[PDB]
């Protein structure tokens, strides 16, 4: 009883520093987790956990012992911050023969539609005059009926779902009478049919508002449109709604890469000639009756789309394929297009790409700068998220940037060189190596006693690169800065020959280089340990390995050694793998920069007179593409609508990189084998005494737990969560989780539409190898509706993407009810589509007859169920045919099993049942692909009819006596 | 013999080498210690300033106790007191080795085997290999080992002071980053 | 004995029309005067000699205008301020002075859309330049846009040359971009030591479902109110339903800029048709605090936090009122107009602000002098009353009581002011003394006001004086000068002045005359006085609707506005929500506030007459000289003495 006031009453002691960690203690975790346990999770001091400890226990033991509202009253008081938009922004001048003084203007503004009261502040500047202020002028606009129809985000294809329009009233003692009425289309199925129209009355009362439902079954893929119609009786009212909702593929959308190829017919190619061969993509999951799509990009340059994509804005961030949100990724707009410009800059393609893209790319930088200083500490330090311990690898790669950046825009040099003297002076070590006190992001932990060095080598290099760039911008502000260089390379130089891992071999060598000490017998480490004169690969690292190739070419370009360089190109070329190029920010940006330079620092020219010839197997045309350097863009594209291997012949001179990538939709199935995680999702009912808001119709409680399998993780995992149709998350769950004293969680954005269903995506710090670290929030329903379909949830590293793994989870049902939202015709017309509808229970011998034999139809076939296979999606049968009336393309022999798909509506349809014969024939589009045992999807044109092994026996037994007289003759 | 012509044309490889890269390293390692020592001065005598100095807002030690910020002075002095004594010694060393280092050059200015260039070694194998050839131009060769070795003695005083201050250098570096976080009196004290 | 006397203002501005004062006194046919200018070290001849003949029909009365043009500081290293040299030759003699210079001259207004932004939002901004006559002026001017750690995020360079000031700007905010009180700051290129700035909010998205509002029954709390703080809370949706439901509300103390939340304040109240009331005793908030004394507490204000819980849904909705004045005297007398100093046997007048806690003026609040019950003068619409006394003829200093009486309160809740003021010493003490007096009425833009001149001093010598010297101040520059002729025997003299649109805001009257002196030395005597007129726009600007009166203009139907203004004006218009108007208070561009900033800067900062003949002439902002011993003190401050 009064919960609340013992809250407040236990709060009100301590002081005001250990007072957040009792309030905190006060809130009830999301997850069942005892407050011993909980406070293993408290960054704070020795003295906020004892608090924490009291609180906990005390209200714990107090609401044990009292097993209304009880909610703590907010101190922190927050107001509302949306606004409509302003308008009527613009300026004119009274050109009208005054009287006295006086100059009258009529003008024609156009009300927005909103209810709101609007205010119009008026400003006149004269000459003779001067400058004066008009008293504001106020104009209310209100409306008596309004409508407003609910939709979900998105439906997917063969549901059920019950949308419905609010009607509100505004009148007072008076009721409205409207008659609301819902348009048929055809597209998806509705009360409302071709003939009889869906119309009904509803009387609104005073102040007060209305719901009207409505179900509707879609059946086409695509967007869609629902309009609702409403008339007002003894009054002239036809207002109406019309809103557009989207139905998409039953699967998830998938884009593979086919190949990747580098053309280079003189050296590479025997005779001036290359021929390559793309073999046919493996879409052997592709989900029925979908479309998948081949593109072949064909780049003159290696760098050509990079340098394209990063200076427009609305392909710069295509160039990687995870969120950008935290500190370092928010960098996506500086770092590229910086280079890209300075690529531009000392290469003579201004002229060609086009200047006047030039100051675009400018503001771009200016707006990327714009955002990095929201993550700048008041100590002149950046931290991976906001309020949070500065790190030193964030803080070096900002410094460089912004040195790069210093030259092409307006950097403060206050907040470089403070960052520059934060570097030197407090985190360097006596020494001469770079401490660092913050989370690692990039794998530079520590990889045990003996590996302890490399860290300190790693991180030594990496600041002294940072470094060496920010030396000529304020060198008299910071006058310390070339004894801490000195010291830094006297101590990279003497441990160097003691380096195992290449990627600390490869960044020492760079360094060194860049100083110039790579001399002797050191450099006879850098160059032996390549493998195969090609890369410098280590196992079990794949994003990792192209960093440390970068580094090496770059190293090598320094060292002014162009025997060892070229065969290092054509292996950077070829490590695109996640769709069309590099995922990791940091890869592709090393990448990006390695080639540059290379490009840049090229003895000689090699002139791109590249002929590319296409024949598609499909296509009978051949097809030819000329690309040269005179040529304004570099850049060609071919689309196409079937899987297929072709041949491509290049001829000529120049490098170029030939690439092919194939979109489909693929099935929904939880993955065999993860590479180094264990997921487990789980989504069960809440107790029905949760207060849910006003909107919800249902809520759940999902769990989303997981453990890395390896010596340990570190690094950035990131967890994304594909929402369902009407269902959402619990802002308030996942506000407590981020801001609570027990951070469970780094960050949540909820704030992103990249797939066709909502999504959720939590960043985590770490994931604990020893045990399993695990977290649930509960979510709402709001839109009711059947026949729904299970979600996914996908755990993977940021900077490692091979090492991720995906999940799948449903709604808990299991119940035979077969629930559905028709009642009397709604189902019947969803069954039409399903298979051929026979005129009759049993339709006369002449009709079947006549129906058997048509054009269309190929196979006919007489078979025996085996076994029927339960499922969500799609129902499968495994059958065998016993005899064979008509065989059809393919050849199947007697006693061979064909397995059957089936959509999951039709499962009260067809009514097969195993161990029983049967007949049915088709058309030739239910042969799905080419595999072995090619299944058989019953499509609409599928007759299916029941075999017995007494009136009826002998109806049947007569009709069948006539099936097999003649082989259809005609 | 070619064993003769073989050891001359490694005696005057590895005299080349001593001459062009061996005597310009060395001085260049010598100044070193002068310009670090001080700096190290300064960062120490900049961090007392900014402990309760004219403001405040110094990140953790804005926060801290009064009787830890006694003891943070208390070392910070003794610290910089004992680091002050060392400058001479490397002062007068780097005189010393750059004039050594000029007198050498002048010597050495005044003044088969391939597959052996696996030895990288030029510190003091000239008067060992001259040893073996035995078993003009002879004459200077026989103080450039002595003045060789000199500098060795003279760099060596200078490593060694700069090892030694080593000591009282990381001292104060230790505790700056143990109580620039949120640690109390206990450790720094038990500690320090 | 002939005199030749020279007025000017304390303070000569760059770039501007300033106007020298040139009088004579016992002075025969035409008196040709030649005005120069000369640098203080050094002789450049900034400006070229102003000849100017001084003749009989004028009665020795002329005035010289020039602006000094902008040149190469001479001493701007060696020295703080530069100083410049004016002098004027009459006849055989000669006079100079020395006065300071400052370049400032101009003002820029920034107007802004909205006071609170969300990320992703666009921010639109104008500024409009003026010059010292708040008139339009072309020339170039930096604006820069800060975020509150102090780094710059944009600048920009731009000139309204060719343009009638208008600058429109605007700006897109980053969608993961510092969240706090960002600046905007602009100034000239000329003075870049001048910079005036605005400040704007950025919030979180927020949206709250349904609208509580708590407010107080009393815009203040008295002390002794035993009935305490009543407090009604509403919550409606915002389609018109009310809410039902269950409200916690909880009261405390905000001092400075602490705040302490009272634990023994929290109550709980059933809220059902959207009304609710709660109570805070005297006894509660006196135990609340440890300090006894219930005077010692008044200053502090009061704050009410509520929180109100729907029975079914799940919404929650938080609402605080922040202000409350505790005040033990709903009136407040305010002494800041009145003249601090009085003449000996002249009748004193005094001025009374009364004002509520708020800052709000009064209205029909009598007052009087407390030990005379003098008759009660009722304040005005301005909020300005005036109350006359008659001053004792012992050379003592004065001290003034001054107590509202208003009807229908405890003789404890009326409250009091006092005074002090010291006595006007005489330079030759004759015991000559000026009063002028002004009939306060709230005087607009054409309408006439009386201004009284009286005269304190022996029989002896009578005849001598037969004209006054009359001078105006407004905006710094010397508006007007002119002359009344005083017929002999005639104590008391009535000047006619008409009020135009050029004395806006208001204006200051120095009186002053001159007399042989029975000793031997010149004697002269001067006087001032301040007066206010209403602040309007010198034209007019109205937005009407021009669309019929015949309903209620519904969303997305078309109508009509008319704008009236005037001839060949440039007219801007904004829409902006009724919210976020209501929202802001103290960024709202009104004429009101640039009359404030355009008064804020004058040369002379005192209420009324000095302490002698020449502080008047300092405290009004003019600087008397003559050929003769009597000059005023040179001034080497640009600001105003500090309090």
């Amino acid at each position: 009883v009064q919960l609340t006031e013992k809250r407040m009453d236990k709060v009100g002691k301590y002081p005001k520093e250990l007072r957040k960690c009792c309030e905190d203690g006060m809130r009830e975790n999301p997850m069942r987790f005892s407050c011993q346990r909980r406070t293993r999770f408290i960054s704070l001091g020795e003295a906020c956990k004892k608090v924490f400890l009291d609180c906990c226990n005390y209200i714990t033991e107090l609401r044990r012992q009292h097993a209304d509202e009880d909610i703590i009253a907010e101190e922190n008081i927050v107001s509302r911050s949306e606004f409509p938009e302003s308008w009527l922004w613009n300026v004119e001048d009274l050109k009208e023969p005054p009287k006295n003084g006086i100059s009258t203007k009529l003008m024609n503004i156009f009300l927005k539609d909103s209810i709101t009261t609007w205010e119009i502040l008026a400003v006149s500047m004269s000459d003779k005059k001067g400058i004066c202020v008009a008293d504001p002028f106020e104009v209310t606009v209100m409306q008596d009926f309004f409508i407003d129809l609910r939709l979900p985000y998105s439906v997917v294809r063969n549901e059920q779902v019950e949308i419905r329009a609010v009607l509100y009233n505004y009148r007072q003692n008076q009721e409205l009478k409207v008659r609301v009425e819902l348009l048929h289309n055809p597209a998806f199925c509705s009360l409302a049919t071709t003939k009889r129209r869906h119309q009904q009355t509803v009387t609104i009362p005073p102040k007060s508002s209305l719901s009207v439902p409505y179900v509707i079954v879609p059946l086409k893929t695509g967007l869609q449109e629902v309009e609702v119609k409403a008339a007002v009786y003894h009054h002239f009212i036809s207002d109406g709604v019309r809103k557009s909702l989207k139905v998409v593929p039953e699967g998830i959308r998938m884009n593979k890469t086919v190949a990747v190829r580098t053309l280079d017919p003189e050296r590479l190619g025997r005779e001036g000639v290359q021929k390559e061969d793309i073999p046919p993509a493996d879409l052997s999951d592709q989900v029925p009756d979908t479309e998948s799509e081949t593109r072949i990009l064909l780049q003159g340059t290696p760098v050509a789309q990079m340098t394209e994509d990063a200076v427009d804005a609305e392909r710069l961030k295509h160039l990687i394929v995870t969120p950008s949100g935290c500190g370092e990724q928010n960098m996506i707009g500086m770092t590229p297009t910086v280079i890209a410009v300075h690529y531009l800059d000392e290469t003579e393609q201004w002229e060609k790409f086009g200047l006047e893209k030039r100051q675009g790319a400018l503001e771009l930088i200016k707006k990327g700068y714009t955002q990095q200083l929201a993550f700048r500490q008041p100590s002149s330090a950046f931290a991976a998220f906001v309020k949070r311990a500065p790190s030193t690898w964030l803080t070096a790669y900002v410094v460089k940037v912004f040195s790069l950046a210093v030259n092409l825009i307006a950097i403060d040099s206050q907040v470089l060189c403070g960052a520059v003297k934060w570097l030197i002076l407090e985190k360097q070590k006596p020494d001469g190596v770079f401490q660092e006190d913050a989370p690692v992001i990039h794998q530079e932990m520590i990889g045990g006693l003996r590996n302890n060095n490399e860290k300190d080598m790693a991180l030594t290099a990496f600041v002294l690169i940072s470094l060496q760039e920010a030396k000529d911008i304020c060198e008299e502000q910071v006058n310390s800065l070339p004894g801490s260089i000195t010291k830094a390379g006297d101590f990279l130089e003497a441990n160097y020959m003691n380096l195992q891992r290449s990627y600390t071999v490869a960044i020492a060598g760079y360094a060194l280089a860049q100083m110039g000490r790579l001399k002797g017998p050191l450099l006879n480490k850098f160059l032996t340990t390549a493998k195969d004169k090609n890369r410098w690969e280590d196992p079990g690292k794949q994003l990792y390995n192209v960093e440390a190739t970068s580094y090496a070419l770059l190293a090598l370009l320094q060292l002014k050694d162009f025997d060892f360089v070229p065969p290092v190109v054509r292996w950077l070329n070829e490590q695109r793998y996640y769709g069309g190029g590099y995922g990791s920010t940091q890869a592709t940006f090393m990448v990006f920069q390695a080639l540059a330079q290379y490009q840049k620092d090229a003895p000689d020219h090699q002139e791109l007179n590249l002929d590319v010839s296409l024949q598609l197997p499909s296509r009978s045309s051949k097809i030819t593409h000329r690309i040269h350097w005179e040529s304004a863009s570099l850049l060609r594209s071919e689309e196409t609508k079937e899987n297929e291997g072709f041949t491509v012949t290049a001829e000529g001179k120049g490098q170029g990189t030939l690439s092919v990538v194939t979109m489909y939709h693929a099935k929904a199935k939880d993955q065999l084998t993860c590479n180094k995680f264990d997921l487990k999702v789980t989504i069960k009912p809440a107790p029905e005494t949760e207060k849910r808001p006003q909107d919800a119709k249902n809520t759940m409680i999902l769990e989303i737990c997981t453990r890395y399998r390896g010596d340990q993780d570190a690094t950035m995992s990131i967890l994304d969560i594909s929402m369902m149709t009407g269902f959402a998350p619990d802002t308030d769950d996942l506000k407590q989780l981020a801001n609570g004293v027990d951070r469970y969680i780094s960050k949540y954005e909820l704030d992103k539409a990249f797939s066709d269903r909502n999504t959720l995506i939590i960043y985590l710090d770490k994931v604990s190898h020893s045990e399993d670290d695990c977290l649930a929030f509960k979510v709402h329903q709001y839109f009711n509706v059947e026949l729904i379909q299970p979600g996914a949830v996908k755990v993977y590293a940021y900077y490692n993407l091979e090492e991720s793994c995906t999940r799948f989870y449903h709604p808990e049902k299991e119940d035979g009810k077969l629930n559905k939202l028709c009642r009397d015709e709604l189902c019947r017309c969803a069954e039409e589509n399903c298979f051929i509808q026979k005129s009759d229970d049993k339709v006369t011998l002449e009709e079947r007859l006549d129906k058997a034999c048509e054009p269309g139809v190929d196979y006919v076939y007489k078979t025996r169920l085996v076994k029927v296979q339960l499922s969500n999606d799609f129902d499968e049968y495994i059958m065998a045919i016993e005899q064979t009336i008509k065989s059809g393309s393919d050849e199947v022999q007697v006693g061979q099993q064909r397995t059957f798909i089936s959509p999951i509506k039709c499962r009260e349809a067809l009514k097969l049942e195993e161990k029983k014969h049967y007949l049915m024939w088709g058309l030739s589009s239910d042969f799905w692909g080419e595999k072995p045992n090619l299944s058989y999807i019953i499509g609409k044109d599928t007759w299916v009819e029941h075999w017995p092994e007494q009136k009826q026996c002998q109806d049947l037994g007569a009709f069948t006596e006539s099936m097999v007289v003649f082989g259809c003759p005609n | 013999t070619k064993e003769g012509a073989a050891a001359l044309c490694k005696m005057k490889h590895l005299a080349d080498k001593v001459a062009k890269e061996r005597s310009q390293e060395l001085k260049d390692r010598t100044q070193n210690f002068a310009g670090y020592i001080e700096f190290e001065l300064y960062r120490i005598d900049y961090w007392l300033e900014k402990l309760n100095g004219p403001k405040g807002r110094k990140d953790g030690y804005a926060k801290l106790s009064d009787s830890d910020i006694e003891k943070v002075k208390e070392i910070f002095n003794k610290a910089k007191d004992g680091i002050t004594k060392q400058l001479p010694e490397a002062k007068k060393a780097g005189e010393e080795a750059g004039k050594l280092h000029t007198e050498v050059k002048k010597a050495a200015e005044n003044a088969t085997s391939y597959e052996e260039n696996y030895d990288w070694s030029a510190n003091a194998l000239q008067v060992a290999l001259n040893s073996w050839e035995d078993v003009e131009w002879q004459t200077p060769y026989k103080e450039t080992v002595e003045k060789l070795r000199e500098l060795e003695d003279a760099y060596q005083r200078g490593k060694k002071a700069h090892d030694a201050m080593l000591g009282y250098a990381n001292t104060a570096y230790a505790v700056n980053t143990k109580v620039e976080q949120e640690k109390p009196l206990t450790e720094v004290i038990a500690a320090a | 004995s002939p005199m030749y006397s020279i007025i000017t203002p304390n303070i000569l501005r760059l770039e501007s029309e300033e106007t020298m004062v040139l009088e004579a006194h016992d002075a025969q046919g035409d008196v040709p005067v030649t005005v120069t200018v000369h640098d203080f070290p050094g002789k450049k001849l900034v400006l070229s000699s102003e000849k100017t003949v001084l003749t009989p029909a004028t009665n020795h009365m002329g005035n010289v205008t020039f602006t000094i043009p902008a040149n190469r500081e001479f001493k701007s290293e060696k020295g703080r301020n530069k100083f410049v040299t004016v002098q004027a030759t009459f006849g055989t003699q000669v006079v100079e002075k020395v006065v300071l210079v400052s370049l400032q001259s101009g003002y820029l207004f920034i107007q802004t859309d909205k006071t609170i932004y969300t990320p992703g939002s666009t921010v639109l901004y104008r500024i409009f330049t003026v010059n010292h006559k708040l008139l339009p002026v072309g020339r170039t001017v930096m604006v820069n846009i800060e975020n509150p750690e102090g780094i710059p995020v944009k600048q920009d360079s731009l000139s309204s040359q060719n343009q009638l000031g208008v600058l429109p700007l605007s700006w897109d905010i980053p969608e993961l971009v510092n969240m706090g009180q960002w600046k905007i700051r602009a100034y000239y290129e000329n003075s870049p030591q001048q910079v005036f700035s605005t400040e704007f909010e950025v919030k979180e998205y927020v949206l709250p479902s349904f609208e509580v509002i708590v407010e107080p029954t009393e815009k203040f709390y008295y002390i002794y109110n035993e009935k305490g703080l009543e407090v009604t809370i509403t919550a409606r949706f915002l389609y018109g339903k009310k809410v039902e439901g269950t409200a916690f509300v909880i009261f405390g103390i905000q001092d400075g800029e602490q705040r302490i939340s009272l634990p023994e304040s929290l109550k709980r109240i059933p809220i059902e048709d959207g009304s609710g009331e709660v109570v805070l005793s005297r006894k509660v908030l006196l135990d609340g605090v440890q300090n006894p004394r219930a005077e010692d507490l008044v200053g502090k204000s009061l704050y009410v936090s509520a929180t109100v819980i729907l029975h079914s849904g799940s919404d929650m909705v938080q609402a605080e009122r922040s202000g409350i004045p505790i005040v033990t005297s709903p009136y407040q007398i305010h002494f800041t107009k009145t003249p601090k100093y009085f003449k000996p046997g002249m009748p004193f007048d005094l001025m009374v602000f009364v004002t509520n806690p708020d800052g709000s003026p009064a209205y029909r609040v009598p007052v009087a002098v407390q030990g005379e019950d003098t008759v009660q003068s009722l304040t005005q619409g301005d909020g300005v009353a005036k109350l006359s006394i008659n001053t004792h003829p012992s050379q003592k200093p004065l001290s003034i009581t001054v107590r509202t009486k208003k009807q229908e309160l405890s003789e404890a809740e009326q409250a009091t002011r006092t005074m002090q003021a010291l006595p006007y010493s005489t330079v030759g003490n004759s015991n000559n003394y000026l009063h002028l007096s002004v009939l306060r009425t709230e005087l607009r833009p054409g309408e006439t006001l009386n201004v009284n001149f009286l005269l304190r001093m022996d029989r002896a010598h009578e005849a001598k004086i037969r004209y006054y010297t009359y001078l105006i101040m407004n905006k710094g520059r010397l508006l007007k000068a002119g002359r009344q002729v005083r017929e002999p025997g005639q104590d008391l003299v009535v000047l006619p002045l008409s009020i135009t649109t050029d004395f806006i805001p208001s204006f200051r009257l120095v009186a002053y005359y001159t007399l042989i002196g029975a000793s031997g030395q010149r004697e002269v005597v001067a006087d001032s006085v301040w007066v206010d007129v209403k602040d309007s726009c010198v034209g007019s600007l109205v937005v009407k609707s021009g669309q019929s009166e015949d309903r209620q203009p519904v969303p997305g139907q078309q109508m009509t506005l008319k704008i009236e203004g005037d001839h060949g004006a440039r007219v801007v218009l904004v829409a902006v929500d009724k919210g976020v108007f209501v929202l802001n208070k103290k960024n709202k561009l009104t004429q009101s506030k640039i009359w404030d900033v355009v008064e804020k800067a004058d040369i002379g900062c005192t209420p009324g007459s000095g302490k002698d003949y020449a502080g008047v002439f300092s405290d009004a902002g003019l600087t008397f000289t003559s050929s003769s011993g009597q000059q005023t003190a040179q001034r080497a401050e640009l600001q105003c003495p500090q309090p």
